């Protein structure tokens, strides 16, 4: 299963050569080179059978990472104010993260989560980064909220998952508030326009059974032409005009959080049976993008998030994670027109086992680089990327036929009320067929039958995201079914 | 010593209102005496809708303990508009900001709008500041979607002219100098030549554009930006790979390389055996095209020797 994924230790490893021509991109390089490179020749290789001796060992330390975690169930000190917009992303990077090293939390725990959660709830539609008496609804901590109840609520009248049912209507309002006639959506009131919005707002309504034809429209223009000449994908595109530009641009460069992003978001509108919708994506070209960004050995095989700059632990998620997504996607123009692993999965996890971890007997936490001091972000994105790098995911087609077959479209909530007149759904057969369709596809990855590859021993192996959600199978299927009414 | 706001003659009557957690909320932060006052206040502020000098100043309070504080940027937006406030005046505290290493989305972001209010009749001031502030990071992603933004939307308005496109070009001419490996510049000459509504397409344009790329990978051959544009310009504008090979052929071992290579060149390039491979293609030769992909996959760029046989087994 490794033919094709060579260890970095059985590689030459050699810096970026210089053509004689210095610049200050090739001496940050070079030096982070030499800082990765020193710490693999410290540490014992993974795949050994006996570990050297005098060397580190490089096994996964799951009680470390559990330990520096447990300060979130506490206190964070006063330094962290800088995040006191984002608290529900310290939720979800914490409780993601301990489902993924395997780690319950207990009930009480729990309902403390939950009950945080839904403070952050405004009535009118939306989480934001803090109390609602505090902070205005937010995109993005809507998105990290809902999945954090996801990962820490259940069915029962303290679960938290009523109070989101309840919130359908107002919660898509605020969607539609969000949203601009190119196909943008703002992240809060007067707040910026880029795809990090888009994917956390089409997560959530994938989920809570909220979308519409009149909440998609454009939506797939947008994101398409946020591809760059690179093959990935920028922040943003702008529309010049003479909702119905002349063309659209995009706006930076081909960056590995907004690749993810859009990635992500063009495979849910896939699931959407709109008529020529959702406009096409160069899929080769992002599967190009996607494997070029892995470092060389000499850089540990870790991901960088642009061209020309450094590797960094966070991108194992967003450019290891959206590889399978460019995959499938290559795939089905593959089959239209009518298998080896795509990036290296071994040295992936060479990469977070030797660079990412704290150094051991210390706080615990991963990080970008050695150097950097761990913090919750990394922790959660190092483990993410480790779990696609372990367990090889696919978009089943023979499993979406067979979510088909068990739907029930005559169970579900009720049909959200749209904006416009004819902002919804023609009929209940158009509405249920893409109820079906969109529940379908959202519970259609799998883990591959003997995929799996556990760098340096089973007791490295941690659980399985799911691809374009990021969270685990367990936690997706019975939150998506509760708001479907499916079971 | 810090004056609580509870005892200051321009605040007695307001009834501060405490942060909503609940009881023992998840996730608190330990927040500095200043920092919670100040919020205090804001959050009676906000409930009592008041839009005034001090609730502007306790607005500049908060964002400078917390640039990313969105929702007190959005009070602060508010506050200007509603006020008519000099945004010009707003404008010359932001660049205190960025000096202060006071950043976020959301200072970008009040850049933004206030530029977009302000809807000066020419923008040149506000480029010029753009280059200086990238010279701490010439590769803040922040500011470089920033300048993209700040030339479509005043482009749209028709407000930049011939001569302020031309010294943009040079501009980035001029940063690809200092540093050829610098990406962002690549992509921002990309929007200048390419992809930006008013370039020119011609004959004589192609061609410049193929010097200039050709020159700069003869100049450092292991950088990938400089690959990546030549791939995304031939593929954009429909070119054959074919006729441009003897410019690539040299690193698979219009400007040509030099004739000794400079020194610290290791050859093969692997994008250069990407392009020799595709070139393959492009001939219908299916099985020369396999075996490049094939070397590539075993020997030369085994880091992707999975997506390298993937390329292989599709031309077998
Ligand atoms: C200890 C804090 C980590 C900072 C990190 C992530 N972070 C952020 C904050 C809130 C929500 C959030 O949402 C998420 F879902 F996590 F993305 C992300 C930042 O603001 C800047 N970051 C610096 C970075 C570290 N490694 C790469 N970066 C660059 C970068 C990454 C993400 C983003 Cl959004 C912006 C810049
Ligand atoms: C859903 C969601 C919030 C997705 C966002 C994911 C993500 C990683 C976004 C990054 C945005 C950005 C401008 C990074 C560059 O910062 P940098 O210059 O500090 O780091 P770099 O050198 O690695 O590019
Ligand atoms: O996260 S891990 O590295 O797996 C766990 C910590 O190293 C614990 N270290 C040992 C605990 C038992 C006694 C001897 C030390
Ligand atoms: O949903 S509603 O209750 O109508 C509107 C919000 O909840 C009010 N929250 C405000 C956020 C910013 C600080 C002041 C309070
Ligand atoms: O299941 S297997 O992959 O065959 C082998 C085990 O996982 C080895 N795990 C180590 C055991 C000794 C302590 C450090 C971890
Ligand atoms: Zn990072």
């Amino acid at each position: 299963a490794t033919e094709f994924t060579p260890s970095v230790y059985s590689l030459v490893s050699k810096p970026l050569p210089s053509n004689s021509r210095p610049s200050a991109t090739l001496d940050e390089q070079a030096e982070t080179e030499d800082l990765i490179s020193q710490l693999f020749d410290l540490t014992a290789d993974p795949n050994a059978l006996v570990s050297e001796h005098g060397k580190r060992y490089s096994g996964l330390r799951k009680q470390e990472h559990t330990q520096f975690l447990a300060s979130s169930f506490f206190q964070l000190p006063g330094k962290f104010v800088s995040l006191d917009a984002s608290r529900p992303w310290l939720v979800f990077w914490t409780v993601h993260s301990l489902d993924l090293l395997g780690v319950a939390l207990d009930q009480g725990t729990k309902d403390r989560v939950v009950s945080t959660l839904l403070h952050f709830l405004s009535p009118k539609g939306g989480f934001g980064g803090g109390p609602a008496n505090s902070q205005i609804p937010h995109l993005l901590p809507t998105y990290a909220s809902v999945c954090s109840l996801a990962i820490a609520g259940n069915d029962s009248s303290t679960g938290g998952w009523k109070d989101l049912a309840a919130a359908r209507q107002s919660i898509y309002e605020f969607f539609m508030r969000c949203k601009r006639p190119d196909g943008g959506f703002v992240v809060c009131e007067g707040g910026e326009v880029d795809v990090r919005g888009t994917y956390c707002l089409l997560v959530v309504a994938t989920l809570l059974d909220i979308i519409t034809p009149e909440l998609l429209h454009n939506v797939d223009k947008f994101v398409s032409a946020c591809q760059t000449y690179e093959g990935g994908f920028a922040c943003a595109s702008f529309p010049f005009p003479s909702s119905e530009p002349s063309c659209r641009v995009s706006m930076a460069e081909a960056h590995g959080g907004y690749t993810s992003c859009s990635l992500n978001s063009h495979f849910l509108l896939t699931s959407v049976p709109l008529p020529s919708f959702p406009l096409s994506i160069d899929a080769n070209a992002a599967l190009r993008w996607t494997v070029l960004q892995q470092g060389e050995p000499i850089e540990g095989g870790g991901f960088r998030g642009r061209t020309n700059k450094l590797v960094d632990g966070c991108y194992s998620w967003w450019v290891g994670g959206g590889a399978p997504v460019a995959e499938e996607l290559v795939r089905r123009e593959k089959s239209r027109k009518v298998i080896p692993p795509i990036f290296n999965r071994v040295a992936l996890q060479e990469f977070t086992l030797v660079a990412a971890q704290q150094d051991p007997g210390s706080t615990g936490g991963l990080r970008d680089k050695p150097g950097k001091r761990p913090d919750q972000y990394h922790t959660c994105n190092n483990l993410s990327g480790l779990s696609i790098a372990q367990h090889k995911m696919s978009h089943s087609p023979s499993t979406v036929s067979s979510n088909r077959l068990k739907f029930d479209a005559s169970k579900g909530l009720p049909a959200v009320k749209p904006v416009a007149p004819g902002g919804g759904w023609k009929n209940e057969d158009e509405r249920q067929n893409a109820r079906r369709e969109i529940w379908a596809n959202a519970l259609g990855w799998i883990e591959e039958e003997g995929g799996e590859i556990i760098v340096g021993g089973k007791d490295n192996r941690i659980n399985t995201t799911t691809p374009v959600f990021n969270i685990l199978g367990l936690r997706l299927k019975p939150f998506i079914n509760y708001f479907y009414c499916q079971e | 010593t810090y004056i609580p706001m509870s005892q200051r003659r321009s605040w007695a009557d307001v009834k501060p209102i405490m942060q909503d957690d609940g009881p023992n909320p998840v996730v608190p932060i330990m927040y500095s005496e200043e920092y919670k006052d100040a919020m205090d206040y804001f959050r009676a502020i906000a409930a009592k809708e008041e839009k005034s000098e001090r609730a502007l100043e306790l607005t500049e309070i908060i964002v400078r303990m917390n640039p990313a504080h969105y929702t007190v940027w959005q009070y602060r937006f508010s506050l200007l508009t509603s006020l008519n406030k000099s945004l010009e005046d707003e404008l010359r505290l932001m660049n205190e900001f960025a000096v202060q290493n006071l950043k976020s989305y959301q200072v970008w972001h009040h850049r933004l709008l206030l530029l977009d209010r302000i809807s000066p009749q020419d923008p040149v001031s506000e480029i010029e500041y753009i280059h200086g502030s990238l010279l701490p990071d010439p590769k803040n992603y922040h500011t470089w979607a920033y300048l993209h933004w700040l030339y479509s939307h005043f482009s749209t308005l028709g407000r930049i002219s011939e001569a302020q496109w031309g010294s943009e070009l040079d501009w980035c001419n001029e940063m690809l100098r200092v540093d050829g490996r610098n990406n962002s510049a690549w992509g921002w000459r990309w929007y200048l030549r390419v992809s930006r509504p008013g370039a020119e397409t011609s004959s004589r344009s192609l061609q410049d554009e193929l010097i200039y790329i050709l020159k700069s990978i003869h100049l450092i051959p292991h950088n990938v930006s400089a690959w990546n544009y030549l791939r995304g310009f031939l593929k954009h504008f429909s070119l054959p790979l074919v006729p441009i090979l003897p410019a690539i052929l040299p690193y698979t071992a219009f400007p040509m390389p030099s004739d000794p290579l400079p020194e610290d060149t290791p050859l093969p390039v692997p994008l250069a055996l990407e392009y020799l491979a595709d070139s393959f293609i492009e001939q219908n030769r299916v099985d020369d095209a396999a075996k490049v992909f094939e070397k590539l996959s075993s020997e030369y760029d085994q880091m992707r020797a999975g997506y390298w046989e993937f390329r292989r087994r599709e031309c077998a």
